[PDB]
């Protein structure tokens, strides 16, 4: 029956430069996102709902590479991209190139359900979720020191 | 990159990926996260992904859909549409990563060709796997 | 939007899909036009497609993959997977609108459900057709 | 099997009782004449890709067809461009979305596949690569067109209605 699965990114990881205690702090923030998702599935939550919220909190997670612990572009900069897909009426949502947006799942999710379209990006995405009452954030709250040093060991 | 795929108790599926992209990104640039087929899919009468990878290379095989595809109209199970996706057609393009997938039977499956990719899940009522590496 | 197929003299396919999108739109909107897979996609194995029409549907319904998957999973002619897509699908979802399409074997289609669709064809060394209405 | 081109100007309520065949005319003599060229280029040995590239190159160039030229207004009376192209034979793709300074998307969407290791672009971010790729700034205005204007005007007079 009722059942969710979750990921945080393939291919950046790598036994040979991992502690064991980033591996715990991963183990344990998947299974706490895993356990609020299956809760929610047991309560009788939609698929749509608890999708949003797992996604949500990976992102407010700065151990995962979107919303908050987002990778820095070349320019040192954060741009977020997000989707859901509602599988009962194929609605979609979407937003790419976002910067002054917390939760990209929320925004993508208000583009399906408070619009006709499916995606929108950049400042006319930003525009549009704060019309709709979202929240602007200055870009420097995703920012964090780890994520910059990689940037910089990239150069 | 994250995301999240679930089976609700009424048989609706539902995904959702996010992702700030690649370090070092030239500005502009969009992966296959936020492009519906690509790295985000949904579908009662299929299956439910979502994708982390090489983002070029999820969009030019649209690994998403591909899945609900191989399934849908070529008669395939979760596991050998996986199989094909992750393990075959998206090395043969240059291709590495990993997807979650959950199909209208509530059949999961986290397929990935690389290292390691962050992932958990577990049915409702059950108990909890995480993972990291093979 | 305007569209290109073609399949060249040595069995390559290619696909090109350009727009302004549509009057009146809400700034950031993105349609099917530049998203492969569902306003342009192109596989030497399958099919060139172009599209045009209601956007946020083509998105959804993947259809030029669609048409690719159809054929080669489904095992549907050209001609078949252009009705089904077209003709019955998008509709269906609520949406509107046309593509055209050339398969490896050389076999052309410019299916479409509205009034109009702008279109043009021709093999190489013979007299072009060009339309406007059904 | 036989070498072959298709183009398309749009699908659309194209109401046969509101033209005149000499409206008519104009798009039958447009279509005509592009994928006459892609047929010769076909006929000459040229790759498909590039077929595709230069149908959608003059399509985009002719005001009469909502692309490059006579693009549509947006609700904020601007143009946003958006274009795809594919390559079957290496399944390689590049785009562009949301773009207002570059003359030809599909040029851009182009140059996204073959001078960057990327598919996709978007906004600035776009116009910038393709600038430092040495493809030419344009002004929004270049694919401004009266009818397109007329059509955004009569789409607000209805809005209201
Ligand atoms: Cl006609
Ligand atoms: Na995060
Ligand atoms: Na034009």
């Amino acid at each position: 029956k009722a059942v969710i699965a979750i990921h945080g990114g393939a291919g950046a990881i790598s036994r040979a430069q991992m502690s064991l205690q980033q591996e715990l702090r991963y183990i344990e923030a998947l299974s706490a996102i895993v356990e609020t998702g299956q809760k929610m599935l047991e309560a009788g939550e939609s698929a749509l709902d608890v999708v949003t919220e797992a996604v949500r909190l990976l992102e407010e997670c700065p151990l995962f590479n979107a919303g908050i612990g987002a990778v820095f572009t070349r320019d040192e900069t954060h741009e977020l991209d997000a989707c859901v897909m509602d599988g009962n009426t194929l609605k979609a949502g979407a937003v790419a190139g976002v910067s002054h947006l917390r939760n990209p799942v929320l925004a993508a999710r208000l583009v399906m359900e408070q619009s006709p379209h499916v995606m929108m990006i950049g400042e006319g995405a930003e525009n549009f979720a704060f019309a709709r009452g979202m929240e602007r954030v200055s870009p420097e709250i995703f920012s964090t020191s780890l994520r910059y040093e990689q940037l910089l060991a990239a150069r | 990159t994250v995301g999240a795929v679930a089976l609700d108790l009424d048989g609706n599926l539902a995904a959702a990926t996010s992702t700030g992209g690649i370090t070092n990104k030239l500005p502009g640039r969009v992966g296959d996260s936020p492009l519906v087929g690509a790295g985000c899919y949904a579908n009662n009468a299929s299956v439910a992904v979502s994708c982390t990878g090489t983002g070029e290379v999820f969009i030019r095989a649209l690994a998403a859909y591909d899945i609900a595809a191989l399934m849908d109209y070529g008669g395939l199970s979760l596991a050998e549409a996986c199989e094909r996706v992750v393990m075959e057609k998206l090395p043969a393009l240059g291709g590495s990563g990993g997807l979650i997938a959950i199909d209208h039977e509530g059949n999961v499956a986290l397929p990935f060709n690389t290292e390691g990719m962050y992932r958990a899940w577990g049915y409702a009522g059950d108990t909890p796997t995480t993972g990291i590496y093979r």
